[PDB]
């Protein structure tokens, strides 16, 4: 553990993390002369612990130590500035050998030596892990503690010298560097930090110091939430998650809040007999309890106060979709990787032509020759110019006679501003400095991601393959609102009684067509709906039972194992509880929309629609066509409450 | 779940069955050496005579020349409460010395230091006994020794209406199944600490034995060091080699 | 082959000072003697090459387990 | 699946802060301001509901069950588009009642654009995970409000209660089956200075009632009632409420006090007793410049009779002639202890005697003690019991405890006595009651100095708590003649309302031991009644008056413990097998919660093992703690400076090896030593040792329960 004096910025809302307004000029100084901690894997310097994706809740606070039973991590410290620092823990009945509080003792330079660290000099110090923090009774399994300095009970909690001691139980551990996880726990420290009430007070203020900052009352004592202001990242979960939330408050003794979630009932564990609903906080203890989500959307996270909301915390948490495993750019023909950027390519084969199992001995990704490939920088900037959320990317090689040709290892990066390349994706939750890769050629390999990574400038980079660097990375994203879920128009949950066909083709001296299989990827006779006539009169009605919010659509088309036909344009007829075969109104004016069907033969059509389609009996009438009527209709609705 | 499994015919010596001259037993004992057998005091007081035989795995049957450990006379105990139960430990004064055989294995003497390291680690234990504490309708002919866990002290004073002191504590399962009055009275609740075996429990009846699925009552001989020391050195060297070794002592166990 | 005095993966943790907890990774008495801990069994048992556990010598001293069956 | 449709319409009503139905005080009315409050209407919004008299500024009390639908219809009629933000789960952002930057579709704000004169129906429901169906009360209340501006959506009266009870034992309206009443409570602070009409009127109006003009809750006996602990304040403001005499049962636990913040979702219920005029003591020290008082009017309607037996069921009585003698003496007691240990020079050489020529030595600090006979001059010893100081000593209650407080005042002001939450006799008072009826049921606690009066009452089995909680409940007693001034004069103690562990005449505390308390009351000399015995009468410096200066002010502002302002004479060094019961209290002029951090030490409460705790005023907090530790640490707090720099504790806890009694000094015994005769834990009796009770020579009637069967 370290403590280098680094000026941290409290008013962090100017960084535009999740803020809306732009006229937010700071009267005083944005940054404040404080001290931030740091985690080291060794006793000396020049080796820091990269803050992974899971190590998010910290802000001005440093790292979080995770020491359990039969597991101890050293905490060597060396002062860099000119003032002696201290470190004091809380919780167990630790003796003065690992306490570090400035009071009466017994040993000369051991019980209080850690409170006086000389500059440019290391010191041997290590804490002890106990079994007291383990929550008894069948229910919980984690209960965090706190630790800070000890040279002053008040001038240290405002100097950025804080730290929570998250301690769980023993029995359930994961393979994430031998750290017990197997969940998705969160920890938040709500405590204001003052510059005038600290050891590093520069005798004056950044503007005025007459009547406690003439600009704003206690402007140096901003209500910094989690080290920042108007931030609170990482609040991107899914539907129905019983994740554990750790609420810690040690300094805020005269600030009582009551946490109330907008439409999320509470459930207390342990006794398994309480419901509560709301749960306040008391100063001193470390309250922890589950969340249990319900409905998706940007639900606001507030504490029902007037001084710590509009001037404290006001970050709504988002719930994205859980079953958002729909095709993004592989099965469709609209969304593609045409906006791909890179620098070094891998051979002579075609760049975009990288589909799974394609004809020809040239199917990979390259523009320029590879010559020699090693640990250089063959970065592939996979930019989308929009928000992204990836939980799994597949990987497949190539072959044409016997060779394997597969990538064994490749590091991933990301960025959110293009001007800087935050090459830190390789050190996520489970990963530390490596990543999975392909194994063979005829076996599909996938790389599932654990943390909900969000960015905009995705960057991948290979290393070396079986004497032929060839990669074919697919694309698998997810929704943003969390409700656009497939109702089963292609899976099987929506029966034929809802989505009905028009006419049924039947030959005289032969067989008969079955155009009621209007789903995605169908076998047998036909693959979708093909009416007998060929004009602008046939229909394809769908029964949605209840009202839905449709935003995304898709459409492929069927054939007859000879010629391929499709539909070029159609019209969507919206209705309500009753019956009304009226086309969908155009929100940009007052007329009706003119939708377009399948463009080519098998390339799907992907389009977004902001105005909802509140209806139940949606009707589709194909206007134009190609050869014959054919389309694999499938939409994406929501559950409007 | 490990149920009521019988004792092995190898590492289960601590079973000095205390019977009578006729075909009628009463309780059992604990094998540690050749001069003292730890057992309950009500085994002899307010009962009948005393007949001990070590290495006797069965009462109705006999496994050959192995059960021989007769007792001359016996005394009582100072802290032994006649009405209730407290420090219910009595020493059986054998009359004939017995060497160390297969079914007769000695054990090291306990000490006061094994009181803060044996109760916090070994949260379980075994109760060796033929089954004479609850001699109602479970009289098994085979030597049974089930496994019982250890519970916190704050749940032992309410297991029985009698207020229990520090000498006796919980040593059974929760209020689920029958885990009390297991084995013979004076049965050794030896807990395999670490490379050794130290007994630390004596099963006795409090208000008898009925619907006692709550917790059990077992003593702690770590605090009983001052009694096993005052009755071993003050008696002097063995005169006639375990006569009495030595039953000629006062009633309050010196 | 990192230098002495430093232990661990990349030789980071120093040598153990006291036993106190976990019995000092030895199967007998743990008692520190001012930055010096040494475990040793009494009669009936011996020692090993390093001191991890006392090697059994006697057939049946005062505390063993029969694993014949 | 029940349809609980309501029609609420907010409007501006010029409601006076005092219920004045007579037009005689309207010309000189001391209150005349408008209030935008919630008001329920009939379907289609026709006529306004009459509303109860208790709901002055409160809106309609919504009620529902589990798994039901609530198609509430709202019609705003104020001036700005208001909304309704409940605490459900099924409601979406389209009908949530929250207007903010949601970063979603703009069509989700249709629930907030309720123009003054526009109707809008909210389609809401509730899931099945909102029902306890266990040890919690059958109802789970909620609070719905407007998310526009909390400064205005509360001070104007935009507050309404929402109830989500359990389907089964509930009727239509929020009343249970076995309970025949539904009492809804509300305690708020309508800050008129910060609202819509900026008018300087900083007044503490509880539901729009000042000076205790709130309509009194009345209900006759021989029935069952149900409470609803609700009442949100302006923010971090609390309300130290208490139910005198009648004891409630919050969370199926017999309690008589509840003080949280922001209207905690909690309801309770109880069973009434005899007829009388009880008190709802809304003693809020930080909220008393306006007025907030209430009482209970218990009549008598003979409807049903329960099987409540007066004495215990044929086993426990313990009729003893033990009456607690209390004489309000004026013995010389000071802030500093008798011969201080840490040298409290701030009070020893300034106010304890004739030093610095300030007050003097002869004081008039009255203390409630406990004598051993009818002497009123010396207790068990000549001084005090040391372990309590000016605080009350050890007092235990049981069945037929004969709590006959023979109080004889002898100072300069008529005092009395009042235990926290105890039902007495119609003849004797011992409670700040206004019930002045006939001579048969009269009750007067005014005990003039020189006159003696005995408060005779038989504490029986209907005065004991539950079974799951601790044995003896902490209920601090204080004088009932005065409220806030007698507490500062040292007239406060603690009472042990124990369970059914009555063994003998004193009640042997089974599975227990001694008691260690902790009090920290910050008071002032100006708060006490004996202000004249400081700078004016008992004075020797008339030329220089120690007033209007910060030196003399902070000299009186002191935090005391066991009558010792600096540090106590005892330490918290316990040992093993110490099943004691720690008690905590911190009264004074505050209103919020108080906490204390423990470094290196912890306690046991709620079937867990927490580090720090949080007490509450008015009532007393009790917890059974087993002190097992080896070493010494500090017990400091984390606040500002006058309550975080000097609020430490120096003690050493050591147990070598069991209870540490072989070579030290402690009032315990493991024993674990040479016992050749009789020592500790040697319960050998000739007849019978112990078991459950001692009703006879062997107890032949077998029915030992823990209350009414």
């Amino acid at each position: 553990i370290a403590a280098e004096e680094i000026s941290w910025d409290y008013s962090e809302f100017v960084q535009r993390e999740t803020d809306i307004e732009d006229s937010d000029d700071i009267p005083e100084d944005t940054t404040y002369k404080k001290v931030v901690f740091r985690k080291y894997l060794d006793s000396t310097f020049t080796k820091r612990d990269p803050r992974g994706e899971y190590e998010e809740h910290l802000g001005i606070l440093g790292p979080i130590i995770r020491a359990e039973v039969d597991d101890v991590i050293q905490v060597r410290f060396k002062n860099l500035a000119s003032r002696p620092y201290s470190l004091h823990a809380h919780g167990l009945s630790y003796e003065k050998s690992s306490e570090g509080k400035t009071y009466e003792d017994d040993s000369p330079e051991w019980f209080k030596e850690d409170n006086a660290v000389q500059p440019n000099s290391s010191y041997t110090y290590v804490w002890h892990a106990t079994e007291r923090s383990g929550p008894e009774s069948p229910g919980s399994a984690c209960r965090a503690w706190a630790y800070y300095s000890a040279v002053n009970p008040e001038k240290d909690i405002h100097s950025g010298l804080i730290g929570p001691l998250l301690i769980c139980q023993k029995g359930i551990l994961h393979k994430d560097s031998n750290m017990p996880m197997d969940m998705r726990e969160f920890v938040l420290l709500f405590m204001t930090f003052d510059e005038k009430k600290s050891w590093y007070y520069e005798k004056k203020s950044r503007s005025s110091w007459r009547l406690t900052s003439s600009e704003m009352k206690k402007s140096h004592e901003f209500h910094a939430i989690n080290g920042m202001i108007y931030s609170l990242p990482g609040l991107k979960m899914y539907e129905q998650e019983w994740v554990r939330l750790h609420l810690l408050n040690i300094g805020g003794s005269q600030d009582i809040h009551v946490v109330h979630f907008h439409g999320q009932t509470l459930l207390e564990n342990g006794n398994k007999q309480h419901q509560l609903g709301v749960w306040p906080l008391l100063p001193g203890s470390f309250k922890t309890l589950e969340m249990k989500a319900s409905k998706p959307g940007w639900w606001l996270l507030n504490t029902e106060v007037g001084e710590n909301q509009r001037a404290g915390m006001q970050t709504p948490f988002l719930i994205m979709d859980r079953d958002c495993r729909m095709p993004m750019g592989l099965s469709t023909g609209i969304i593609s990787d045409s906006q791909i950027k890179a620098s070094e390519f891998l051979g002579y084969w075609e760049p975009r032509l990288a589909r799974l199992n394609n004809g020809g001995s040239y199917n990979a990704w390259s523009v320029e020759k590879l010559a020699a490939e090693f640990a250089s920088k063959p970065w592939i900037q996979v930019d989308m110019q929009k928000e992204v959320i990836i939980t799994g990317i597949q990987t497949q090689g190539a072959k044409h006679y016997l060779k394997s040709c597969y990538t064994t290892e490749f590091y991933v990066a990301y960025s959110s501003n293009q001007i800087n390349w935050q090459i830190f994706k390789g050190n996520s939750t489970r990963n530390v400095m490596y990543f999975n890769g392909n194994s063979d050629a005829s076996t599909i390999k996938e790389n599932q991601f654990d943390p909900p990574i969000v960015a905009r400038y995705i960057r991948i980079s290979p290393t070396r393959a079986y004497n032929r660097p060839t990669l074919r990375l697919e694309l698998q994203g997810c929704e943003v609102n969390g409700c656009s879920t497939p109702l089963g128009m292609e899976n099987g949950k929506i029966e034929n009684k809802q989505i009905t066909a028009s006419s049924f083709k039947k030959s005289w001296w032969g067989d008969y067509w079955e155009p009621f299989r209007a789903r995605l990827n169908a076998q047998g006779r036909v693959n979708a709906w093909q009416a007998k006539a060929n004009n602008n009169k046939q229909w394809l009605e769908i029964d949605l039972l209840k009202i839905k919010k449709i935003t995304a659509i898709i459409t492929q088309g069927c054939k007859s194992l000879s010629s391929e036909m499709y539909v070029k344009s159609y019209t969507i007829h919206y209705s309500e509880q009753g019956v009304e075969w009226k086309p969908y109104r155009l929100k940009s004016s007052m007329v009706d929309k003119i939708f377009e069907g399948n463009t080519n033969t098998k390339g799907h059509v992907k389009n977004f629609f902001n105005p909802p389609i509140i209806s139940r009996f949606i009707r589709v009438i194909p206007k134009t066509w190609n050869q014959s009527i054919a389309l694999r209709l499938e939409l994406f609705g929501c559950d409007i409450y | 779940i490990v149920g009521g499994q019988e004792c092995k015919d190898g590492e289960c010596p601590w079973q000095a069955l205390l019977i009578n001259e006729e075909n009628e037993g009463f309780c059992g004992g604990t094998i540690l050496s050749e001069f003292y057998i730890l057992t309950a005091a009500h085994c002899l007081y307010q009962a009948k005579r005393f007949k001990v035989r070590v290495g006797d795995r069965n009462t109705e049957q006999e496994e050959g020349g192995e059960a021989v450990h007769e007792v001359e006379v016996v005394i009582k105990h100072n802290r032994f409460t006649k009405e209730t139960y407290d420090f219910d430990i009595a020493v059986l004064r054998l009359k004939t010395p017995i060497t160390f055989r297969m079914n007769v294995a000695p054990a090291c003497l306990p000490e006061r230091d094994w009181a803060e390291s044996t109760l916090m680690t070994q949260k379980t234990g075994i109760v060796s006994g033929f089954g004479r504490t609850h001699e109602k309708g479970r009289q098994s002919t085979r030597l049974k020794m089930l496994e019982v866990p250890y519970v916190d002290r704050n749940s032992c004073k309410l297991s029985s209406s009698f207020i229990i002191t520090q000498n006796m504590f919980c040593a059974g399962y929760d209020t689920k199944q029958e885990d009390a009055c297991q084995g013979d009275a004076g049965g050794p609740h030896v807990t395999r600490f670490k490379d050794t075996y130290f007994v630390t429990g004596i099963v006795s009846w409090g208000e008898g034995c009925a619907r006692k699925g709550k917790y059990g009552i077992y003593t702690k001989v770590t605090a009983f060091l001052k009694w096993i020391d005052r009755s071993m050195k003050t008696r002097g060297l063995p005169k006639a080699k375990s006569h009495a070794p030595e039953v000629i002592t006062s009633s309050p166990l010196k | 082959t990192c230098l002495e005095g430093f232990e661990g993966k990349n030789c980071e943790l120093f040598t153990r000072k006291l036993c106190s907890l976990d019995n000092g990774d030895c199967d007998q008495f743990c008692h520190e003697e001012q930055n010096s801990v040494v475990c040793s069994c009494a009669r009936g048992y011996t020692l090993a090459d390093n001191g991890k556990a006392c090697i059994p010598t006697g057939p049946y001293p005062c505390g063993k387990q029969t694993l014949e069956r | 699946a029940q349809l609980r449709q309501f029609y609420v319409a907010a409007q501006g009503i010029s409601w006076s802060y005092r219920p004045e139905p007579t037009n005689s005080s309207l010309n000189l009315s001391v209150t005349s301001f408008k209030k935008i409050v919630y008001r329920e209407y009939e379907p289609y919004f026709k006529k306004e509901k009459p509303q109860s008299t208790i709901s002055g500024l409160l809106g309609p009390t919504l009620y529902a069950e589990v798994g039901d639908i609530i198609k509430v219809h709202f019609k705003n009629k104020a001036d700005k588009p208001l909304s309704i933000h409940p605490q459900g789960i099924r409601y979406s952002k389209l009908s949530e009642g929250a207007s903010y930057l949601d970063h979603t579709f703009p069509a989700e704000k249709m629930d907030d654009a309720v123009a003054p004169g526009r109707e809008y129906t909210y389609e809401w429901s509730i899931s099945e995970d909102s029902g306890p169906t266990h040890d919690d009360p059958p109802c789970l209340t909620h609070i719905y409000y407007s998310h526009e501006n909390l400064i205005e959506d509360f001070n104007s009266g935009l507050i309404g209660p929402l109830l989500i009870c359990k389907k089964g034992t509930l009727t239509e309206g929020g009343t249970q089956k076995t309970f025949d009443k539904q009492i809804v409570l509300l305690f708020a602070v309508f800050d008129e200075s910060k609202s819509w009409s900026q008018s300087s009127s900083l007044m503490y109006t509880v539901n729009g009632y000042v000076n205790g003009t709130m309509p009194d809750i009345t209900v006759c006996a021989h029935d069952h009632i149900s409470w609803h602990l609700l009442g949100m304040s302006s923010g971090p403001e609390l309300f130290s409420i208490h139910f005198n005499g009648q004891v409630l049962e919050q969370n199926h636990h017999k309690v008589s006090a509840i003080t949280l913040v922001s209207a905690t979702s909690t309801t309770a219920n109880m069973t009434v007793g005899p007829e009388g005029k009880w008190i709802i003591s809304s003693l809020t020290p930080k909220h008393l410049q306006a007025g907030m008082q209430a009482y209970i009017d218990i009549k008598n309607c003979p409807k049903k009779t329960r099987n409540l037996k007066k004495i215990t069921r044929e086993q426990r009585r313990h009729m003893k002639r033990w009456e607690y003698f209390i004489a309000a003496e004026e013995v010389i007691w000071d802030y500093a202890p008798v011969i201080p240990a840490n040298m409290d020079k701030k009070y020893r050489s300034q106010h304890l005697d004739n030093f610095s020529n300030q007050i003097g030595k002869h004081y008039k600090k009255v203390m409630y003690t406990q004598y051993e006979d009818e002497s009123f001059t010396k207790h068990t010893v000549n001084p005090n019991m040391k372990e309590d100081g000016i605080l009350g000593p050890i007092i235990r209650a049981q069945v037929r405890d004969t709590l006959k407080i023979v109080f004889k005042n002898m100072a300069s002001r008529p005092y009395s006595i009042y235990p926290h939450g105890v039902t007495f006799s119609p003849y004797e008072d011992e409670v700040n009651s206004s019930f002045t009826s006939g001579r048969n049921n009269t009750m007067i606690r005014a005990v003039q100095p020189g006159e003696t009066y005995t408060y005779k009452w038989n504490i029986l089995e209907f005065d004991e708590p539950t079974e799951n909680d601790a044995q003896c409940l902490t209920r601090p007693y204080y004088s009932d003649v005065d409220i806030m001034r007698d507490i500062a004069s040292g007239l406060i103690g603690l009472l042990l309302i124990c369970k059914s562990r009555s063994l003998d005449r004193r009640g042997i505390q089974r599975a227990a031991d001694i008691e260690q308390q902790a009090v920290f009351a910050v008071f002032d000399e100006n708060k006490s009644w004996y202000l004249e015995d400081n700078i004016n009468k008992f004075c020797e410096n008339p030329d220089e008056v120690k007033r209007d200066d910060p030196k003399f002010y902070e000299s009186n502002i002191m935090s005391t413990i066991n009558g010792y302002v600096p540090e106590s004479i005892t330490t918290l060094g316990f040992c093993f097998d110490d099943t004691v019961q720690w008690h905590f209290c911190s009264v004074g002029t505050q209103n919020e919660i108080l906490t204390i951090h423990f470094t290196g030490h912890s306690f046991i409460y709620g079937k867990r093992h927490e580090d720090t705790l949080t007490l509450f005023p008015m009532r007393g907090e009790s917890v059974t703690v087993t002190m097992d530790n080896v070493g010494t640490w500090m017990l400091t707090s984390m606040n500002s400076s006058p309550r975080s720099k000097k609020l430490r504790l120096k003690f050493r806890d050591v147990k070598c090896i069991p209870d540490d009694d072989e070579d030290s000094y402690e009032i315990f015994e493991p024993p674990e030593s040479t016992v050749m005769a009789t020592r500790k834990m040697h319960d050998r009796l000739e007849p019978e040792d112990e078991e459950s009770d001692a009703d006879y020579d062997y107890q032949n009637r077998l029915a030992a329960a823990l209350g009414i069967r």
